RNA sequence: GUUCUUUGUAAAGUGCCUUCGAAGAGUCGAGUUGUUUGGGAAUGCAGCUCUAAGUGGGUGGUAAAUUCCAUCUAAAGCUAA
RNA sequence: UUGACCUCAAAUCAGGUAGGAGUACCCGCUGAACUUAAGCAUAUCAAUAAGCGGAGGAAAAGAAACCAACCGGGAUUGCCUUAGUAACGGCGAGUGAAGCGGCAAAAGCUCAAAUUUGAAAUCUGGUACCUUCGGUGCCCGAGUUGUAAUUUGGAGAGGG
């Protein structure tokens, strides 16, 4: 019944009482490697219910990131193209914040398998989260089949390809019409939709 | 549980859970219900009470 | 992507098995193709079952 | 066949039916449909007049199946009676038998009134009828039953 | 470019087009594949007929909405009115829609009467029991035609009352159109004292 | 739901016995209950009113209640959200002034 | 198909009455920028800033205010052909 | 003084795992210009080539915060069709979907949020034996900041 405070708590974030708790947070996140483990999460209500157990194979890990556009990485800024494609600074990344702070981690910990990830904290320069992680090697994981799909080699480097909340949201992965371009995958959809087909009797 | 349950009569709790919010509620808790309470000095003391490591409530 | 296959009407594939059905009745058009069917009693050659 | 193709015929011959003056060139005259409002003018108004501007209103996310209303016209009305069923009742005007005819169950959204069906009464159950097809229906005899 | 009378034609090969072409010169070897699998599959159930029992629904989209057509399952009313459960009738060969809902009646007992011979025409084999060998048949959709239901009489009197139906027509148009103001100036005409 | 049997009207369509089917249960899903109601009573008294929270209070005590949503219309993404959000705050009032 | 173990003082389904029925947050959503789309007073995506809710919320392809109605349950997850 | 907890280290500590190759087909990320517009800059090539990350035998998607407005349909995928259409567009050049219908194949579902509280029942690992893709006995540890049992909205749970 803990859960059901810690929910509805932590998403007063902008209270007096979790803007001391967030202020000082960030303090000792800043004050660590830009990813590195974390002790244990921070909010429990919040990675438990992103498929997290207190059990031996679980992993948590705290990232930062920095925020802001991308820069496109010319020199000088030289496009050397079409007034259209003269834009240095505004460019934002169709990737989120979030994914790309999967994938430092899955680099780091590469024998684990990420689960999900979610905010933790943020300040003006980093963008702050904890990753679960699960690890297929342990014993405790290979059985309990509710946790046995992780271990298939399909899986691995999930948040690369794109398969966790983040990329199912920046590939654009929803039913209906407001995903038309994107229903299946946008190239998928794009090389089906222009190819021309021929029958030996042609039609 | 117990305390919304009205089955409690007295609740010892730790002053060093390191994420306080697991606990801030407690207090409060207890009051509106009419628990009487005691935040009381170590998880490790009052987990030795329960043979664990920590414990955070009693 | 060239053309191999050619779609033909349904019914000229059965107007043109019926010339062809027609046709094996006609001595003349049979011993044309050279069959060598001088000393055949008639035509349409008609055998027993049992065959 | 390529063996029928005039380019058979036009082996030997320098320019192979494209001039000597003109010399074939890639293209001439820019590709596609450039020169609409431009040197192609005189051909786009003689055969295609309409073709720049608009005309009207759009209609965003249009489906074909709302303005769907196939049409039967009055001069049949009877191609969906069976043939071998259809002549007992030309015969016989006979009240309380006579006919229904569901256009839908054909396949028909509306009626219209295309010209003189025999006198004999009939049973018409259409979505929608013309004006002037519904009496004449009536006036030989029948009605039009209004379906959903 | 544009030249002698012709139609303007929209011809969409400006990109690399020449890759993205397939032409199925398999059409011949997809289909004798497609009839293994079909076997294989009927070899390995081997009683079942391949199919789950689909029932009959009457389409969207008023374009269609006048013809039946099998849908996808069975509308758990369905399945509990004819008296099963659906973790069973799954396992008898029903298709069971936990997401569809029965709203129309005639719709609603001609599934119920569908699964009705179809528990009749069916043989379940116990568990633990011998199994007798049935010469399987190898469609439910085949053993149950999809029938549209009849509609009307061949024969009736003839009903004139005047209206001549046209009139019905524009007259409904005009309360659908008309409706709103009325209705509004309905208000406005009421808010006097 | 009473269809009159033509294509066009108020109620085109053809007439069919309806049933009226069982009640979905996922129509409830957003509708408030003991458990909720409790814990969201006691955690808006241990954690207060936000920044922007209190600036209604404010202005709906001082200058009336017209721009009371309007400030709020911004401040909140939806003006839906900001009618919901200033009525939640006229309770906040009404159970002060009380005690 | 043959045979040995009886799993179990266990598990599942089913009628009527009563009390409940927790359903995901730096997330939804909004503005602005950029890119993207066939998506039009803004199709998705991402950047910043703001950042809710519980008869609520998302959608219903012309923006906004008011009144209705339909259909689903996101911010979590597996799955052959 | 001694024994814990939290947090952070070290070890050629016990057991493992990532890398690299290949990469036609898939999932992302980045991203042109040649060209067409009889010039050309928005536009087009092209959401493409090149560049980078990440898999499988297929991948991916997938059981609606869907489609529709019907007498409602009912995961996803693919075919035919919708359609060179609605729409976009120096409204020029040009671009350009989806619902609906028939077919192939069809299969469903499960977690969070609930005191077992008349009993951590749970799980790793270590050691001995045995019928070893493992079972049992015993022993530290994970684990009360929740591991097992119970239920997923189509429901369901506590009582009669």
């Amino acid at each position: 019944g803990a859960y059901k405070y810690l929910e509805e708590l932590q998403r007063k974030k902008q209270s007096d009482v979790l803007r001391f708790l967030q202020r000082v947070r960030v303090w000792e996140y800043r004050q660590k490697n830009v990813i590195h483990r974390a002790a244990r999460p921070t909010r429990p209500d919040k990675a438990r219910r992103l498929g997290y157990k207190a059990k031996q194979g679980f992993v948590i890990y705290r990232v930062r990131v920095r925020r802001g556009n991308r820069k496109r990485p010319v020199p000088k800024g030289a496009t050397y193209g079409k007034p259209t494609n003269q834009g240095v600074n505004e460019l934002k990344y169709q990737r989120s914040l979030r994914a790309t702070a999967e994938e430092r981690v899955g680099r780091r910990a590469a024998n684990l398998r990420v689960l999900n990830s979610y905010w933790v904290n943020q300040d003006s320069t980093y963008k702050y989260f904890e990753v679960i992680l699960v690890d297929p090697q342990h014993k405790a994981i290979r059985r309990d089949a509710r946790y046995n799909w992780i271990c298939d080699p399909v899986h691995k480097h999930r948040e690369a390809r794109g398969l966790t909340a983040t990329g199912k949201k920046s590939r654009g992965i929803n039913k209906g019409h407001k995903f038309n371009n994107t229903k299946a995958g946008r190239r998928k959809t794009w090389k089906r939709q222009n190819t021309l087909s021929l029958w030996r009797y042609r039609k | 549980a117990l305390i919304e349950n009205k089955k409690a009569k007295l609740v010892l709790i730790a002053n060093d859970v390191d994420p306080i919010e697991l606990v801030v509620f407690l207090p409060a808790l207890c009051k509106k219900m009419g628990v009487p309470y005691a935040i009381v000095k170590g998880k490790a003391r009052l987990g030795t009470l329960v043979n664990q490591k920590t414990s955070a409530v009693a | 992507w060239r053309k191999w296959n050619v779609k033909v009407n349904h019914n000229e594939k059965r107007y043109a098995t019926a010339s062809a059905i027609a046709a094996t009745a006609v001595a003349s058009l049979v011993l044309a193709r050279g069959h060598r069917v001088e000393k055949i009693p008639e035509i349409p050659l008609v055998v027993s079952t049992d065959l | 066949p390529s063996r029928f193709t005039k380019t058979r015929k036009h082996r030997g011959h320098v320019s192979a039916g494209k001039g000597r003056i003109g010399k074939h060139r890639k293209h001439p005259g820019g590709r596609g449909m450039a020169g609409g409002q431009h040197h192609h003018r005189i051909n786009m108004d003689k055969y295609h007049p309409g073709y720049f501007g608009k005309v009207g209103m759009r209609y965003f996310h249009k489906q074909q199946a709302h303005f769907w209303k196939p049409v039967l016209n009055l001069d049949k009305l009877w191609t969906l009676i069976p043939e071998d069923k259809r002549d007992q009742y030309l015969k016989s005007a006979s009240k309380e038998t006579a006919p229904v005819i569901d256009t839908l169950a054909a396949g028909y959204g509306k009626i219209l009134g295309k010209g003189r069906i025999p006198n004999v009464p009939v049973i018409v159950k259409a979505r929608f009828v013309s004006k002037l097809a519904e009496e004449k229906i009536r006036a030989a005899g029948g009605v039009v039953e209004l379906i959903a | 470019a544009i030249s002698k009378n012709l139609p303007i034609l929209k011809n969409h090969f400006r990109k690399h087009w020449q890759e993205r072409v397939k032409v199925h010169f398999d059409q011949a070897g997809k289909k004798v594949s497609r009839r293994n699998a079909r076997a294989t599959r009927a070899a390995k159930i081997a009683p079942r007929p391949l199919d789950l029992l689909r029932p009959v629904v009457r389409a969207p989209t008023v374009k269609y909405n006048r013809k039946v057509r099998a849908g996808r399952g069975f509308t758990l009313a369905e399945v509990k009115a004819a008296g099963l459960t659906a973790a069973y009738a799954r396992t008898i060969g029903i298709a069971v829609d936990h997401r569809r809902q029965n709203r129309n009646q005639e719709i609603f007992d001609a599934n119920v009467q569908r699964l009705k011979e179809y528990q009749s025409k069916i043989i379940v084999f116990p568990r633990n029991g011998k199994a007798p060998e049935a010469e399987q048949v190898l469609s439910a959709a085949a053993t149950f035609p999809i029938a549209q239901p009849a509609t009307d009489v061949e024969a009736r009197a003839v009903q004139d009352n005047g209206e001549s139906a046209f009139r019905t027509l524009r007259l409904a148009r005009s309360e659908k159109k008309f409706r709103g103001i009325r209705e509004k100036r309905a208000r406005e005409k009421a808010e006097a004292e | 739901t009473v269809k009159t049997g033509i294509a066009i009207g108020l109620n085109k369509g053809k007439k069919v016995t309806s049933m009226t089917p069982a009640p979905k249960i996922s129509y409830k899903k957003g509708a408030a209950s003991n458990r909720t109601k409790f814990v969201r009573s006691l955690v808006r008294e241990i954690a207060g009113l936000s920044p922007y929270e209190r600036r209604l209070i404010d202005l709906i005590r001082n200058s009336g209640e017209k721009r009371a949503r309007k400030v709020a219309k911004k401040r909140l993404g939806s003006f839906t959200r900001a009618k919901a959000k200033v009525e939640e705050m006229n309770n906040i009032i009404a159970a002060s002034r009380r005690h």
